[PDB]
C-alpha cells in the first residue's frame, strides 16, 4: 500500500529529522530498477548530492558523511532519509530526485519524479498553529456544552419546584 | 375418423390397451432404451436393440391409434398432446432408418425425446405436469414484467457502458495454441490473466502502467460474450445479473473500464431483479401451490445409553490427520467398547421382549442394523480393504435421534408428505436425465471436435458434455446457478444459435421444478426535586434529538480511518478531539439517566446496558492512546455504532422483530448442525490427508502426475529442481476444516476447487491424478441435496411460521414498522387503491376557442403512451460499431422526440390554466422536457466541456416510468408493483439495519485487512483500503459473489507469502499479512447475520404479496 504524503518542513535543534519522500508506481505488480539521489543546497550552495541508491547503497563523501541514515523500503518505493543532530546552520533545500525504468519485453519506459523539501530548523519550534486552535475549539465547545446543561438544569429545577 | 366401438378389432385393441401388463411392458422397454442410449457406451448390438425398440414403439402407436380412434376431438389419439410427440418421433425414425437419407446424428438426438415418455406412463407425473402448466399460465404477467424491466435496464446499460469493455492500455509511444495467444507486445497483460487489463481515464477507474495509455481498441473480454455494445448482449448481461451468476468478475470489469461510481447501477439491479422480481415469482408460485392443495432394566437407565451415544459421536469427531499410533489405537478401543455396549443393548432387549416383540418397532431395526454393521466391520475390515464399511459408522449418530423430539417430528412430516414429494422428485429426476442425454447428443461431438477452442493443450476440460456423466453434472450445476462459465464453452464449440435455447430451457424449467419442490417441502414441514428535574431533562424530545445527532456523528466519523489517514493531517486532529467530546457527552447522558431513574431501574433495562457498554468502549478507547502496551484497546471503538441501535425507535423494532422471528429456530438449527457434522465426518474419512500435492513454488501449478508419482520424488531433491509438497487451502483434514469446506460448498463460492481436489485424490502420499476418482461427485451432490436444500426448507418454514404467529399476536399485518408508521401504511394503501377523482375545471369564458377536451381525451393519452414506447424501441437499434448514417438517424429520432414532448408540454400548459404544476407527475414531465432541451442544444452554442452522447437518450427514457401507472399502462403492472409500495416502510427499516451492520463490519475490516497483499479476491476495486472499497466487498459477500477469493487472499500467511515487516509508505502500520482466525470469524459471522436479515426481507415482501392477492 502506498499513499504519497509530504514531509515535515520544520525541525528542532538537537533532534533527528526525517526528510520523508514517497514516490510510488501507478501499478504495484510491476518491477523496476530504481535510481535514487538526494541533493542539499545552502543559500549559497549549488545542489550537490549527499546520498544515492544505484545497484545498492553507495558511499558518497560530503559534509553529511557519517550522520545520514536510510529509512526506505526494500522495494525502494519509499526513499525517506534521516539526518542526525540537525544543527541550526544546515537548512534550505533538500531534493529527492528519483528515476526508475521498467521492463516489458518490448519497451523500457523511463520516468523521473522530483520532490523538494524546504527545511528551516529553529532553536525551539512550539506547538503547531493548527493543533493549538483545535484545542481552543475543543475547550470552548466543552465549556459551552456544560454551560447549556447547567442552564437547563437550573431552568427546569425552578419550573418544577414551582 | 375411427372404427366402431362395436367391432372385433377395436374391442380387442381396447382390451390390450387397458391391461396393466401393457403399460408395464412399455415402461420397461422405455427404461431399457434410456439406459442403453445414455448411460451405456460401446456396445456392438446397437442395430438389433434399436430396431426391436422401434418395433415395440410402433406397436404401441398402432394399438393406441386403433383403440382411441384418430380425431374424435377428445380422449382420442390426437386428443392427448403426448401422443403427438410419440407419433412424430416414431415416424421420423421409421423414415430415416429405412430410407436413402442418413440424418444419423440428428436421429439419435431425436430419440432422446423418448425419455419424456416416462411422464405419460405414470399418472402421478402426468397430473403433476398438468398442474405445473396451470401455474405457468398463472406466471404470465410476471414474466412479461420481468422482460419489460430487463429490456429497460439493458437500454440503461448500453447508455452507460457501451464500448467500455473495449478499453485497454495501449503501448505508447509506438507459436502455441492459435486460440490462446496474448498480444503482450501491444497491450498490458497481468502475469496470469488471459485478457488484456481493462483501464479507464477517470481517477476511480483502472490505472495503466507507465509507458502505457488507455485507448478504446481491440476485442471485448470473455471471447466477446461480455459487453454492452448492443441489445441482445446487454440482455444477456442483465439476465446473468438477475441470476447473480458469476457477477463479481463483471463488476470488476465494468468498474475497471469505467469508474467505481457506477456500482449504483449494480446495487439497483440487485434490489430490483434478484430481490423483488424473485419475490414476485416466489409469491405467485406459493399461492398456486396453496390453491392446488386446497383443490386436493427399562426405567431411567437410558441416560447411560444417551451418554454412550454422545461419547461415541465425540470419538467419531476426533479422527483427523495426521495421527500417531497411540491416538489411533485409542479410537480403535473406543469403537470396541461402544460396539460391545450396543451389542449388549440389543441382546438384553431381545431377551426382555421376546423375539417377535423386538422387531415390531422401527427404532429397534435401526439399532440392530447398527450392531450388525459394526460387527461385520470389526471382522472383515482388515482383509481385502473394504474401506467404505467404515464410512457408515456415522449412521450411529442418527441413534441420538431416538430421544430427540424435534428429529422425530421432522421425520414424521417427511414421511407423511412422502407421497406428494415422490412425484416431484421423480419429475425432477426425469427432467435432469432427459436434459443430460439431450445435451450430450447435441454437443458431445462438438466438444471433442473443437476441443482446442476451450482448453489450451487441446485436452477435454473439467466441465463438458462429451459423455453422459459430465452431461448430468453440467445440468445439475446449471440447476444450482453457475450456468455462465460453461455456456461460454458451449457457444465456443457449438455456437450462440444452438446453445442459448437449450440452456434457457434447462434454466427456466429447472427453476420452475426446483422452486415447486421447495415450496412443497416447506408446506410439508409446516403441517431531591433535582432528581425529577433530571427526569424531565432526559425525557425531553430535544434531548433525544441532540443525543441522536451526536450518535450519528460519532458513528460516521469512524469511516475516515483508512489508509489515507496520515495524509489528512488536520482531520486527524479534529477527530482525536471530537472523540473526547463524544465521550464527555455520553458520560453526561449516563450520569443524568442514573440520577433520573435510579441504578436499579437503569441496569434493569436491556437497551441501557448496551448504552453502558458503549460508554465503557469509549473510555477504553481513550485510555488506549497513552501506552503502546495499551494500544490494542483502541480497536474496541469499532463497537461504537451499536449505540445507533439503542437510540432510534426504528432499529429497536427491527431488532425486536428479528428476535421474535429468528430465535425460535434453535432446535431446527441443531438438527441441521447434526446433518452437517455427519457430512463433515464422512468427508474427513474420504479425503483427510489426501489433498496434498507437489506444485511449482513460483508458478504454483500442480506438477504433471507422470513425473512426480508420489511424495518421495517431490521431497527428495536429486537433480536440483524446485518443487514444494504442500496441502490445499481448503481441505478435509479434520471436522473443522470440513465445516469450512462445506460452508464454502453450500454458498457455491469456491466449491469447484474443492471438488477438483476431491476427484483428484488417490492416497495419503500419492500425487493426485486428473479425474481419477470421478464418482466422489456423489458426495457433493448428496450434500447439496440433503445438508443444504432440505435444511433450508426446514429453517424457512420455521421462520415463516414464527412470522405468522407473531402477526396473529398483534392482529397487525406488519411488525417491522413503528407505531407512527402504521398510519403511513394505511395512507399508502389508500393512495394506491383509490382514484384521484380530482379533475380541474376547463377554462370557458376568457378564451372560448380553447379545446381543453383534446388533452383530457383518451386518444391523446394513448398516443402519448405509444410515443413513449416507440422512443424506447428506437433505442435498441444503437450499437458500438455503427455506420455514420445510422448515428445521425438516431440523433434525429431523439431530436424529434424532444420536439414532440415539448409540443405535448406546451399544449398541456395551454389547456390547464396554471394547474399544470399541481400534479406531481406533470412536474416530472416538465423537468424531463427542460433537461432534454438543455442537453440537446447545450452544445449548440455554449460548447460546454461536453454533453455525453447518451445523456439526452437516457433523459428521454425516464418517461417510460409512466407504464407503471394505474391509468396509463397495463393493469397488471400496477398490481405487480403494489407489494413494493405497500412494504416500503418495513423494507426501509430492514435496509437501514442491514446498512448499519455492513458499516460495523466495514470499519472492522478496514482496521484488519487493509495492507493485506493483493491476491485472488483483493484487487484494485474490491479491497478493505477505504470505506467505499470495504462496503463494495461486503455487498459482494452478501450476495455470495466470491467471498472465497477474499478469504483466500487473507490466508496468505498460511501460504507463506507475506512480509511481516515491509514498510507501507505513508502509514505507521507495518506488515503485509492477515490473521486467518480473524478472517474465518469475520466472514462466517457476516454470512450468517446477513443471511438471516435478508431472509426476513424476503419473507416480508412475499407475505405482503400474498396478503394483497388474498383479496
Ligand atoms: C423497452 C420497450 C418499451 C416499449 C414496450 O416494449 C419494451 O414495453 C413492452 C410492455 C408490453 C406490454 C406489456 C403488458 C401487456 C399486457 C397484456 O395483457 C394483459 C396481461 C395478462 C397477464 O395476466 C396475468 O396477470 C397475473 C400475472 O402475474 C397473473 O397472476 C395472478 O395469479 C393469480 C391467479 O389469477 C392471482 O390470484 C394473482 O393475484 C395474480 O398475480 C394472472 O392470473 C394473469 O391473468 C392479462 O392481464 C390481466 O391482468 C389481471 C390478472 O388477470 C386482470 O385484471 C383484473 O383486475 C381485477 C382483478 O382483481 C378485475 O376486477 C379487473 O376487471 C381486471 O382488469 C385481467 O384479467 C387482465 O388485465 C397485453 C400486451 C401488453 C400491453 C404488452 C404489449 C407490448 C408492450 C407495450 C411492450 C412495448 C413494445
Ligand atoms: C443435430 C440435432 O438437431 C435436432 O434433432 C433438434 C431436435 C428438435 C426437437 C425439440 C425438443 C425440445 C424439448 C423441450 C423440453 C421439455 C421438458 C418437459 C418438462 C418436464 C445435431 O446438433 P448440431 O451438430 O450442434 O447442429
Ligand atoms: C448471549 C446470548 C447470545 C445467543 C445468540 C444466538 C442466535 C443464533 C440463532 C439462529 C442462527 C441460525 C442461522 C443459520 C443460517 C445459515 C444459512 C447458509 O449457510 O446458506 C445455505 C443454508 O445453510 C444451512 O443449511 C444451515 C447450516 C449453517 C452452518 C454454518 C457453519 C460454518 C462454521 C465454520 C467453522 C470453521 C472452524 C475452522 C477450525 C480450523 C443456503 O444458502
Ligand atoms: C402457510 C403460509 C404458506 C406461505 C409460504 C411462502 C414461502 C415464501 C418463501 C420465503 C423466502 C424464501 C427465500 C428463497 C428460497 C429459494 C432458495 C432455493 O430454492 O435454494 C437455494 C439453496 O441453494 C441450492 O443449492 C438449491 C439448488 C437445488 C439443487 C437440486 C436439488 C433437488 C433435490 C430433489 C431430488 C432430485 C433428484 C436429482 C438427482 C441428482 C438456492 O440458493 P440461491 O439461488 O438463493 O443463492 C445461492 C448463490 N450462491
Ligand atoms: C442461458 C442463456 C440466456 C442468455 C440470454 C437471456 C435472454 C432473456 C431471458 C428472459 C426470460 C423471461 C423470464 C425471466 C424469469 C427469470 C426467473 C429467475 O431467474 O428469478 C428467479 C425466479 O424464477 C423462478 O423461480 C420460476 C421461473 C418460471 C418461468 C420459466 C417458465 C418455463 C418456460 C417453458 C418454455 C422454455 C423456453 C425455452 C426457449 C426455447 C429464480 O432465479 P435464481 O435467483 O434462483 O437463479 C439462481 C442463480 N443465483
Ligand atoms: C422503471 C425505471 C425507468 C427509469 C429509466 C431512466 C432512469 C435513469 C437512466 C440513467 C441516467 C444516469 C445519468 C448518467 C449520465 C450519462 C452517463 C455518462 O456517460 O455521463 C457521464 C457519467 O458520469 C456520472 O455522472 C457518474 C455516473 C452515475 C451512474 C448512475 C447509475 C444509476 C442508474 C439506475 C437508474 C434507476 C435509479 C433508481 C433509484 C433507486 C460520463 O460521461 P462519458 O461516458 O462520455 O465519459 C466520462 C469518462 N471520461
Ligand atoms: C483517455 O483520454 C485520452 C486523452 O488524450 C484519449 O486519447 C486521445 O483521444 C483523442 C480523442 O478524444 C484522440 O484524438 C487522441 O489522439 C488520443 N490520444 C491522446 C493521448 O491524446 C483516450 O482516447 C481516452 N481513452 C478512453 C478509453 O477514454
Ligand atoms: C440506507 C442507504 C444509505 C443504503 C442503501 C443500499 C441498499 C439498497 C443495498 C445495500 C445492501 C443490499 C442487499 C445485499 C444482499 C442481498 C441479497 C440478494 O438476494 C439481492 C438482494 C439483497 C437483499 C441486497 C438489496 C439492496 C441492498 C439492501
Ligand atoms: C427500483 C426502481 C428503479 C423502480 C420503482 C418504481 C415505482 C416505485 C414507481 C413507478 C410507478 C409509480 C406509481 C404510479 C401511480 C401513482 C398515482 C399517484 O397517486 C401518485 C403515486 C403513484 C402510486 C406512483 C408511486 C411510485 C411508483 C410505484
Ligand atoms: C417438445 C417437448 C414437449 C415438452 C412438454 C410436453 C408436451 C405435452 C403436453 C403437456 C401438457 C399436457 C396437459 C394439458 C392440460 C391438462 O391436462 O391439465
Ligand atoms: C424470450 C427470450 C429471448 C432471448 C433472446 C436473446 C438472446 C441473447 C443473445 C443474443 C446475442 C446476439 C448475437 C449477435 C451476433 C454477434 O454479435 O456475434
Ligand atoms: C435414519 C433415521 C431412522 C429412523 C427410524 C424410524 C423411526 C420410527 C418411525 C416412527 C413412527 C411413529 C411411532 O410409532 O413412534
Ligand atoms: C425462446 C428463446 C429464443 C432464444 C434464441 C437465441 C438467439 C441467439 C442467436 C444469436
Ligand atoms: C458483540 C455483539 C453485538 C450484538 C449486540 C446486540 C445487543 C442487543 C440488545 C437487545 C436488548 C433487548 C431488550 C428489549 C426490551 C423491550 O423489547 O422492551
Ligand atoms: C443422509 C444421506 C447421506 C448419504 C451420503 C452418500 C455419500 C456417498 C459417497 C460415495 C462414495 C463413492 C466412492 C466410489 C468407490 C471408489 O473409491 O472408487
Ligand atoms: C410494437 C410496439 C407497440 C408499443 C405501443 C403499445 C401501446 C402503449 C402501451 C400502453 C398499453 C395500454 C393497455 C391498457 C389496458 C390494459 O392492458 O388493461
Ligand atoms: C451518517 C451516519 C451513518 C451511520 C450508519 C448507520 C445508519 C443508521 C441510522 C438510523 C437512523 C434512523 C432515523 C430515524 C428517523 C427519525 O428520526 O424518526
Ligand atoms: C531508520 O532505521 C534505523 C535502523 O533500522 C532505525 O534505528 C531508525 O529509527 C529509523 N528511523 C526512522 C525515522 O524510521
Ligand atoms: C550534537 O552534537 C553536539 C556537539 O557535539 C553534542 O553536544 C550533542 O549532544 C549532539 N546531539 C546529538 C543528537 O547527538
Ligand atoms: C553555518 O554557517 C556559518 C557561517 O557560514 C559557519 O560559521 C558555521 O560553522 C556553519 N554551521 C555550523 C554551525 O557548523
Ligand atoms: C533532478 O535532476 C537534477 C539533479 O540535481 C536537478 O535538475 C534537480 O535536482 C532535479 N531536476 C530534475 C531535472 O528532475
Ligand atoms: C514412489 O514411487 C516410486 C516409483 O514407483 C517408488 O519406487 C517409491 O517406492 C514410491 N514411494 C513410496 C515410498 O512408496
Amino acid at each position: 500500500v502506498c499513499v504519497e504524503v509530504p514531509s515535515e518542513t520544520e525541525a528542532v535543534q538537537g533532534n533527528p529529522m526525517k526528510l520523508r519522500c514517497i514516490s510510488c508506481m501507478k501499478r504495484e505488480e510491476v518491477e523496476a530498477t530504481t535510481v535514487v539521489e538526494w541533493f542539499y543546497r545552502p543559500e549559497g550552495g549549488k545542489d550537490f548530492l549527499i546520498y544515492e541508491y544505484r545497484n545498492g547503497h553507495q558511499e558518497v563523501e560530503s559534509p553529511f558523511q557519517g550522520r545520514l541514515q536510510w529509512n526506505g523500503s526494500k522495494d525502494l518505493q519509499d526513499v525517506s532519509i534521516t539526518v542526525l543532530n540537525v544543527t541550526l546552520n544546515d537548512s534550505g533545500l533538500y531534493t529527492c530526485n528519483v528515476s526508475r525504468e521498467f521492463e516489458f519485453e518490448a519497451h523500457r519506459p523511463f520516468v523521473k519524479t522530483t520532490r523538494l523539501i524546504p527545511l528551516r530548523v529553529t532553536e525551539e519550534a512550539g506547538e503547531d498553529f493548527t493543533s493549538v486552535v483545535s484545542e481552543i475549539m475543543m475547550y470552548i465547545l466543552l465549556v459551552f456544552l456544560t454551560l447549556w446543561l447547567l442552564i437547563e438544569m437550573i431552568y427546569c429545577y425552578r419550573k418544577v419546584s414551582k | 375418423c375411427t372404427l366402431s366401438p362395436f367391432n372385433c378389432i377395436r374391442r380387442t385393441t381396447i382390451k390390450v390397451l387397458v391391461h396393466p401388463f401393457f403399460q408395464l411392458f412399455i415402461l420397461i422397454s422405455v427404461l431399457i432404451d434410456c439406459v442403453f442410449m445414455s448411460l451405456t457406451n460401446l456396445p456392438k448390438w446397437r442395430p438389433v436393440l434399436e430396431n426391436t425398440l422401434l418395433g415395440i414403439y410402433t406397436f404401441e402407436i398402432l394399438v393406441k391409434l386403433f383403440a382411441r380412434g384418430v380425431w374424435a376431438g377428445s380422449f382420442s389419439f390426437l386428443g392427448d398432446p403426448w401422443n403427438w410427440l410419440d407419433f412424430s418421433v416414431t415416424v421420423f425414425e421409421v423414415i430415416i432408418r429405412y430410407s436413402p437419407l442418413d440424418f444419423i446424428p440428428t436421429l439419435q438426438t431425436a430419440r432422446t425425446l423418448r425419455i419424456l415418455k416416462i411422464i405419460p406412463l405414470n399418472q402421478g407425473l402426468k397430473s403433476l405436469v398438468g398442474v405445473l402448466i396451470h401455474c405457468l399460465k398463472q406466471l404470465i404477467g410476471v414474466i412479461i414484467l420481468t422482460l419489460f424491466f430487463l429490456s429497460i435496464f439493458s437500454l440503461i446499460g448500453m447508455g452507460l457502458f457501451m464500448g467500455n469493455l473495449k478499453h485497454k492500455c495501449f503501448r505508447w509511444p509506438q507459436t502455441g495454441n492459435p486460440y490462446y495467444i496474448r498480444e503482450t507486445e501491444n497491450f498490458y497483460y497481468l502475469e496470469g490473466e488471459r485478457y488484456a487489463l481493462l483501464c479507464g481515464n477517470r481517477t476511480d477507474a483502472g490505472q495503466c502502467p507507465e509507458g502505457y495509455v488507455c485507448v478504446k481498441a481491440g476485442i471485448n473480454p470473455d471471447q466477446g460474450f461480455t459487453n454492452f455494445d448492443s441489445f441482445g448482449w446487454a440482455l444477456f448481461a442483465l439476465f446473468r445479473l438477475m441470476a447473480q451468476d458469476y457477477p463479481e468478475v463483471l463488476y470488476h470489469q465494468i468498474l475497471y473500464a469505467s469508474g467505481k461510481v457506477y456500482m449504483i447501477f449494480f446495487v439497483v439491479v440487485s434490489f430490483l431483479f434478484s430481490f423483488y422480481m424473485a419475490s414476485l415469482f416466489l409469491g405467485i408460485l406459493a399461492m398456486a401451490y396453496e390453491e392446488e392443495k386446497q383443490r386436493v432394566m427399562a426405567p431411567f437407565t437410558d441416560l447411560f445409553l444417551i451418554i454412550c451415544i454422545i461419547l461415541n459421536v465425540c470419538f467419531l469427531t476426533l479422527e483427523h490427520y495426521p495421527m500417531s499410533k497411540q491416538t489411533n489405537t485409542l479410537l480403535n478401543i473406543g469403537n470396541l467398547v461402544f460396539i460391545g455396549i450396543f451389542t449388549a443393548e440389543m441382546i438384553f432387549k431381545i431377551i426382555a421382549m421376546h423375539p417377535y416383540g423386538y422387531f415390531q418397532v422401527g427404532w429397534n431395526i435401526f439399532d440392530s442394523m447398527i450392531v450388525f454393521h459394526g460387527l461385520i466391520e470389526l471382522c472383515l475390515a482388515n482383509v481385502a480393504g473394504m474401506a467404505l464399511l467404515r464410512l457408515f459408522r456415522m449412521l450411529r449418530i442418527f441413534k441420538l435421534g431416538k430421544y430427540w423430539p424435534t428429529f422425530q417430528i421432522l421425520m414424521w412430516s417427511l414421511s407423511n408428505s412422502w407421497v406428494a414429494l415422490k412425484d416431484l422428485v421423480l419429475l425432477l429426476f426425469t427432467f435432469i436425465f432427459f436434459s443430460a442425454a439431450f445435451g450430450m447428443k447435441l454437443f458431445g461431438k462438438n466438444y471433442e471436435e473443437f476441443v482446442c477452442h476451450i482448453d489450451k493443450d487441446c485436452q477435454l476440460p473439467r466441465w463438458h458434455m462429451h459423455d453422459f456423466f459430465h452431461s448430468f453434472l453440467n445440468v445439475f450445476r446449471i440447476l444450482c446457478g453457475e450456468w455462465v462459465e460453461t455456456l461460454w464453452d458451449c457457444m465456443e464449440v457449438a455456437g450462440q444459435s444452438w446453445c442459448i435455447p437449450f440452456y434457457l430451457m434447462v434454466i427456466l424449467i429447472g427453476n420452475l421444478l426446483v422452486l415447486y419442490l421447495f415450496l412443497a417441502l416447506v408446506s410439508s414441514f409446516s403441517s431531591q426535586n433535582i432528581r425529577k428535574t433530571c427526569c424531565k431533562i432526559v425525557e425531553n424530545n430535544w434531548f433525544k434529538c441532540f443525543i441522536g445527532l451526536v450518535t450519528l456523528l460519532s458513528t460516521g466519523t469512524l469511516a475516515f480511518e483508512d489508509i489515507y489517514m496520515d495524509q489528512r493531517k488536520t482531520i486527524k486532529i479534529l477527530l482525536e478531539y471530537a472523540d473526547m467530546i463524544f465521550t464527555y457527552i455520553f458520560i453526561l447522558e449516563m450520569l443524568l439517566k442514573w440520577m433520573a431513574y435510579g441504578f436499579k431501574a437503569y441496569f434493569s433495562n436491556g437497551w441501557y446496558r448496551l448504552d453502558f457498554v458503549v460508554v465503557i468502549v469509549f473510555c477504553l478507547s481513550l485510555i488506549g492512546k497513552t501506552r503502546e502496551e495499551l494500544k490494542p484497546l483502541i480497536s474496541m471503538k469499532f463497537l461504537r455504532p451499536l449505540r445507533v441501535l439503542s437510540q432510534f425507535e426504528r432499529m429497536k423494532v427491527v431488532v425486536r422483530a428479528l428476535i421474535k422471528t429468528t430465535l425460535p429456530t434453535l432446535n431446527v438449527f441443531l438438527v441441521c448442525l447434526m446433518i452437517w457434522l455427519i457430512f463433515s465426518i464422512m468427508g474427513v474419512d474420504l479425503f483427510a490427508g489426501r489433498f496434498y500435492e507437489c506444485i511449482d513454488p513460483t508458478s504454483g501449478e500442480r506438477f504433471p502426475s507422470s513425473e512426480v508419482m508420489n511424495k518421495s520424488r517431490c521431497e527428495s531433491l536429486l537433480f536440483n529442481e524446485s518443487m514444494l509438497w504442500e496441502n490445499a487451502k481448503m481441505n478435509f483434514d479434520n471436522v473443522g476444516n470440513g465445516f469450512l469446506s462445506l460452508l464454502q460448498v453450500a454458498t457455491f463460492n469456491g466449491w469447484i476447487t474443492i471438488m477438483n481436489s476431491a476427484i483428484d485424490s488417490v492416497a495419503v502420499n500419492i500425487q493426485p491424478h486428473f479425474e481419477v476418482n470421478i464418482y466422489m461427485y456423489c458426495y457433493f451432490i448428496n450434500f447439496i441435496i440433503f445438508g443444504v436444500f432440505l435444511p433450508l426448507s426446514m429453517l424457512i418454514t420455521v421462520i415463516i411460521d414464527n412470522f405468522n404467529k407473531h402477526k396473529i399476536k398483534l392482529g397487525g399485518s406488519n411488525i417491522f414498522i413503528t407505531v407512527k408508521q402504521r398510519k403511513q401504511y394505511r395512507r399508502l394503501k389508500k393512495l394506491m387503491y383509490e382514484d384521484s377523482q380530482r379533475p380541474v375545471p376547463r377554462p370557458l369564458n376568457k378564451l372560448q376557442g380553447f379545446i381543453f377536451d383534446v388533452v383530457t381525451s383518451q386518444a391523446f393519452n394513448v398516443i402519448v403512451m405509444v410515443l413513449i414506447c416507440f422512443q424506447a424501441i428506437a433505442m435498441m437499434i444503437d450499437t458500438d460499431v455503427q455506420s455514420l448514417q445510422m448515428s445521425i438517424a438516431l440523433y434525429w429520432i431523439n431530436s424529434i422526440f424532444v420536439m414532440l414532448y415539448t409540443m405535448e408540454c406546451i399544449l398541456k400548459l395551454i389547456a390547464f390554466r396554471c394547474f399544470y404544476f399541481t400534479i406531481a407527475w406533470n412536474i416530472f414531465d416538465f423537468m424531463v422536457v427542460i433537461f432534454s432541451i438543455t442537453g440537446l442544444c447545450l452544445p449548440m452554442t455554449v460548447g460546454s466541456y461536453l454533453v455525453p452522447p447518451s445523456l439526452v437518450q437516457l433523459i428521454l427514457l425516464s418517461r417510460i416510468i409512466h407504464m407503471l401507472r394505474l391509468g396509463k399502462g397495463p393493469k397488471v403492472f400496477h398490481n405487480l408493483m403494489l407489494p413494493l409500495m405497500l412494504s416500503l416502510p418495513a423494507l426501509l427499516n430492514i435496509i437501514l439495519l442491514i446498512f448499519l451492520v455492513m458499516f460495523i463490519y466495514a470499519v472492522f475490516g478496514m482496521y484488519n485487512f487493509a495492507y493485506v497483499k493483493k491476491e485472488a479476491g483483493i484487487n484494485d476495486v474490491s479491497n478493505f483500503e477505504t470505506f467505499g472499497n470495504s462496503m463494495l466487498c461486503l455487498f459482494q459477500v452478501a450476495i455470495f459473489a466470491g467471498w472465497d477469493g477474499m478469504l483466500d487472499a487473507i490466508f496468505n500467511s498460511k501460504w507463506s507469502d507475506c512480509d511481516p515487516d515491509k514498510i507501507n509508505p505513508g502509514t505507521q502500520v507495518r506488515g503485509d499479512c492477515g490473521n486467518p482466525s480473524v478472517g474465518i470469524f469475520y466472514f462466517v459471522s457476516y454470512i450468517l447475520i446477513s443471511w438471516l436479515i435478508i431472509v426476513n426481507m424476503y419473507i416480508v415482501v412475499v407475505m405482503e404479496f400474498l396478503n394483497i392477492a388474498s383479496k
